[PDB]
């Protein structure tokens, strides 16, 4: 009964790192994303303070 | 033969060789030695680190600087960063390079004496020039006329120049500049709750000046706007986290420019001694140093600067006349430009100070005609 | 022997589950920051516009 | 010259020559003497049984630890100690093997000097060197960088070290480790009805504890868990049988490290204590002691401490930062195989104390230059 | 009416009436929380014990300064020692007694705002006012021009007047003070073999520092003495017992206020910061500051300090330049008496920060020219 139960839970455990390592992979990607965006976000900010100093001059 | 083009400056080095576009190797100018003791042993630190080396390495090592305002003071370090320079960021043998080296207005002559010495003995090169970082920054412009103002990071000089023609009497030198705005910043910092204490931390304080602060049109509106909106309160990261928001201290930092007394100072703003020094000069000529106010430096550098000169200057002068103001991209390296363009000429190459010139006539040669 | 790579393996199984919980409001926050990021870059964008017609006439 | 390396720790004596990537002699740190008066007439039993011995006689001797907190408290059982390592079980001799001692961070220095006194007085050792547990740690594991954690079982300290340079102001030392562990489970095993009060049970309740002990990732819900369930509980057998099944005093034991409130101390958890001292460091590199946090010691040891260590620092640590801990399995013997690479490199060879530089500068060698 | 004048400092709270040679009210802000069970019912026991009540049960009791470095880090125990002083140590009734109260210089605007709206809120005085700890300790020494050093527990600064004229340009600000010296002397206690963690061993260790400790006039020479001789040696008396010997510890412990890089500081000694802010004044004051340096706080009254950091400046200042210290004996209340006699002018009366101005203008005001 414990070698049957220990076979399932290391079954388990290969499939659970499976995720693992896919979630580890988005984690990368969307994090990746999330600082092209910071940095466009945080550009086009810049760009009309400097046109808003512009318009008002 | 090839020529070097170096510009010392003050916490930033630049060289490179005459005839190129932009300097080859910028790094800034600090020496650090470690305050701690070291465990490990046979790593072996070396007891001495030169250069943006010492910048990876601002956690175990203090930061000195060998120039305060223009002038070197630690002569040692000094010879340290240009056996850095010419042996590890440009990999060149100095013993057949001629060198062109440059200095603020109105220094103590030893420093250039000992300037000249140092570069004709320690390195032995085989010529040697020292220029104005004004006349360099008017030939970068493409210009012959016209006042040019090099606010670096230790001293801000005003030099006016007409057709060539240099008046050295009405030359303005203040010693407000970079390094001065960056312990304000860390001193405003603190209002805050934002202690910035140790030589490291000055670099991060730097760093937060470069990248946030700008300079307002109005200072008393923008102190109305910050009161009462919320809109001018930006974030920055912290090399660990918490990150930390400035809100009213991003455009009170470069205000110092202009408002001296802030710092404790006395003399005049940057807008005043401008005009001052436009005054100081012949009245037939004023007109083409009012259209030609020429920006350089790295201080300059901050948005809007250009706007709020144009308008105080304008305020300044007579309503009938025209002010212009140019401020290109690349204000910062103008002077490493006009540097290079100045030994490329093919009329400089009978102005170098010759090894057997300084031999025969000794170090104060160079305040002769050799200039 | 069995009994203790079982539970070994429960520990594993326990620890990973939550690591991926936490993956799994990591995904939500990093999503709903996008979203912001991007309505407020295209929103900038716009009034860039504006004001560089405005500044134009 | 085979360089002899020794760990005297606290609860286990570990020793071998350096070049070694494992001890050739582990043994616990006990001497014991009988307390019967013994009838048989003719065996002539000797006065004093030092190490394995002990454990094999424990049921008729008295255990005694020659060191409470790492400081020696019983020093002629030291000269013991050391001489059973020396002959017994290495069966060498030490007039011509050069000894590499091992020594906890912020003890007395009657220790040290005592130390070198016995080494070169009683053993006659040509030459020895006296080391800190953390920075042999860190040369085991392969870095240079980073906080190490060094739990074992008299004293747990934490040791920040950034490029080879240590940080001796962020030093912290907690005196929490395994024989407080083992005595609280005594404490928390006394209210299932199992008692064990002589030292020779001391070494029964220890071998629960590094059998049967685990630390849980989180508490209340362990607790709730293990009220409901019987799933927690195992079975242990004592060297004459009555199995004992012990309940949640598994994970209760260990969560001392984390709430040392359990046995009345005052100060906080492990893993406070390691956020404070990395807390403590300058600004700049708070990065790569939060990336390069390594463990050594027997202690740290327990099934899921990592793992409840990692949870609770990213819990303190900013969000924006990863948090990594280094666990590799011979966290117990790393100590060791640092100190044989340290005493197998050449250029270690001439920070050795000889005979005749002890000889001409007294005991008070050891704080002198040479460490 | 009379006002009432409020010292909260760090750690030792001075309160009292306006027009008094002495405070009637001097107790430690610290507050107590029992970390024990208790087993006895119908004791009735507080769950906070504050001031000098905490004192007497320190070994039931972990105790929390509310104050780190000047800035109020815990506003429920402050709160809570604000009623207490107000309540018991004085026994007055706050509606109807101004009160004035003291912060250091370079303090965040939100410990300033968040005090006065605590003041006005709560306790409901009719007016209120904050001045500066350095000015109150001019006024108490009769002067009107001189550097002064207010080095009390929780920070260190120098603040020059000339004529009545401040200059906030010339301010250094540093967190070196009391505690930190208490926590050195903790972490060199240990080299013989004396461990105090817990905060009730705190207060003995502050103790033993202010019976022991003194400043040298040589640090090299006394270190040599006490290395061969033993005339420095002083013995101190536990609590309980077990005397304790301490050798050069005595006078090591002090040094830190000259060489902070024994904590691992980065600054400078107060010796070389006094020397850097005269030297960042004027050129035609300075004589005066040089003649009249005047010292406060606490942490001033070291035997010997007075001496060494006179023989610092002699040493730094120019040989034809008089030094002179002023220390009087009363160094520790010289702000309180300076605030007293301040708040005893009838010029002053109009300088009340009054409830209905608060009303108009929000917890703001306070930084206006009402300062
Ligand atoms: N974008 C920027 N905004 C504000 N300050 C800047 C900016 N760029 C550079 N600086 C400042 O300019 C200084 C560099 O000046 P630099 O031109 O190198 O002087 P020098 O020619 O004397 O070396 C730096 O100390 C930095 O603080
Ligand atoms: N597998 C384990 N699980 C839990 N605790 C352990 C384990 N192995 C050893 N220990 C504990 O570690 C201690 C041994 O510490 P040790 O590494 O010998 O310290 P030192 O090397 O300084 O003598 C023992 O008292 C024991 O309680
Ligand atoms: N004779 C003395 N020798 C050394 N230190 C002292 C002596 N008297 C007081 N101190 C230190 O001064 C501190 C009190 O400072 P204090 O004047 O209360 O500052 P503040 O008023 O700003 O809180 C105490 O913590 C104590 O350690
Ligand atoms: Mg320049
Ligand atoms: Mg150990
Ligand atoms: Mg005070």
């Amino acid at each position: 009964e414990a070698e049957k139960a220990a076979d399932e839970s290391e079954r388990g455990m290969k499939v659970i790192e499976s995720r693992a390592q896919k979630d580890e992979e988005k984690m990368e990607i969307q994090e990746i994303q999330l600082k092209e965006a910071k940095h466009i976000a945080e550009d086009a900010d810049r760009k009309y303070e400097e046109v808003a100093r512009k318009l008002v001059i | 033969t090839t020529a070097l083009v170096c510009d010392n400056g003050s916490g930033l080095v630049k060289a490179g060789f005459a005839g190129d576009d932009a300097p080859r190797a910028v790094f800034p100018s600090i020496v650090g030695r470690p305050r701690h003791q070291g465990v490990m042993v046979g790593m072996g630190q070396k007891d001495s680190y030169v250069g943006d080396e010492a910048q990876s390495k601002r956690g175990i090592l203090t930061l000195k600087y060998p120039i305060e305002h223009g002038i070197i003071t630690n002569w040692d370090d000094m010879e340290k960063i240009w056996h850095h320079t010419f042996y590890n960021e440009l990999r060149v043998a100095p013993e057949e390079h001629p060198t062109l080296l440059t200095e603020a207005p109105l220094n103590p002559k030893a420093n250039r004496e000992k300037m000249t010495q140092i570069m004709f003995e320690t390195f032995n090169v085989p010529a040697m020039y020292v220029a104005i970082q004004a006349v360099l920054s008017l030939y970068a412009s493409g210009r012959t006329t016209g006042i040019v103002l090099d606010s670096g990071d230790g001293v801000t000089h005003n030099v006016p120049i007409y057709e060539g023609y240099a008046l050295p009497h009405a030359i303005m030198r203040l010693d407000l500049a970079g390094r001065d705005l960056t312990d304000y910043l860390m001193k405003i910092l603190t209002e805050r709750g934002y202690s910035f204490v140790t030589t490291a931390e000055r670099e991060i304080v730097r760093d937060i000046k470069e990248k946030l602060c700008y300079v307002a049109l109005d200072f008393e509106n923008e102190m109305a706007t910050a009161a009462s909106s919320s809109s001018l309160e930006k974030s920055y990261e912290l090399p660990d986290g918490q990150v930390i928001t400035i809100g009213n201290e991003r455009f009170r930092c470069p205000e110092t420019l202009f408002q001296p007394s802030f710092i404790g100072m006395e003399s005049a703003g940057i807008h005043e001694t401008t005009y001052n020094s436009i005054m100081k000069c012949d009245i037939d000529i004023r007109k083409d140093l009012y259209a030609n106010n020429v920006l350089s430096g790295g201080t300059t550098m901050y948005p809007g600067i250009a706007d709020r000169m144009q308008k105080e200057i304008t305020a300044l002068a007579p309503s009938t006349m025209k002010i212009k103001i140019i401020a290109p991209p690349e204000r910062k390296y103008s002077v490493w430009i006009g540097g290079s363009i100045l030994a490329s000429l093919s009329t400089f190459q009978q102005m170098w100070i010759s090894k057997q010139e300084y031999d025969e006539a000794g170090p104060s040669i160079v305040h002769r005609k050799c200039f």
